[PDB]
């Protein structure tokens, strides 16, 4: 069906920066809203950032506003998470997700609505 | 530009459109679909009667064809009614 392949993660010191990348392959024609989610051990998946199909609309969890930036390149079928000013709080396994709901401008913010999931990329921030 | 349709709820989205939440539905008529935008209860699989403003919402793709991304707008006189 659809594979979401993630990269760009790893280990960095606090105040450091990374650029996560989710590459989609398969039937990318059915994908609309794209999003970034994260899970720290013990806790459960929290919404980080998401973007509409046209790229015009973005939504961020409060704690990452100003520090992380989400963009997409549909021609390359990729979405990026620009991560600046990383804090230890930001340590988690980061997942990209894709939504099938056929809408161009509306961004999906509900987690159970995302229909495809990446395997997950590890991000660790040392203080 | 008023629309009125009846069909099954196929998909449900809880989304955002610039400082404002929005609930959207995929409405399956007969077989076709159209998105319903809202700026006993409406559920997945609900057979509903919908009335509202039909927006064509034509956009350019980066030829640069011009395609339609149509949806039904729903607000006092707009409604989604379970049946």
């Amino acid at each position: 069906q659809v594979q979401l392949q993630e990269s760009g993660g790893g280990l960095v010191q606090a105040g450091g920066s990374l650029r996560l990348s989710c590459a989609a392959s398969g039937r990318t024609s059915s994908l609309y809203s794209m999003g970034w989610f994260r899970q720290a051990p013990g806790k459960e998946r929290e919404f980080v950032a998401a973007i509409s199909r046209n790229g015009a609309n973005t939504y961020y969890t409060d704690s990452v506003k100003g520090r992380f930036t989400i963009s997409r390149d549909n021609a390359k079928n990729t979405v990026e998470l620009q991560m600046n000013s990383l804090k230890p709080e930001d340590t988690a396994v980061y997942y990209c997700a894709a939504d099938r709901f056929p809408t161009m401008e509306v961004v999906t913010i509900m987690t159970n609505e995302y229909d495809y999931w990446g395997q997950g990329t590890q991000v660790t921030v040392s203080s | 530009s008023n629309a009125l349709m009846i069909g099954r709820i196929a998909d449900v989205q809880h989304g955002f459109l610039g400082a404002m939440t929005v609930t959207q539905y995929v409405l399956e008529v007969d077989k076709e679909f159209i998105v319903i935008r809202c700026m006993d209860q409406v559920k997945l699989g609900s057979r509903v009667l919908v009335q509202g403003t039909l927006r064509m919402n034509r956009h350019v793709d980066d030829s640069k064809r011009l395609h339609a991304y149509p949806f039904i707008q729903v607000v006092p006189l707009g409604y989604v009614k379970v049946v």
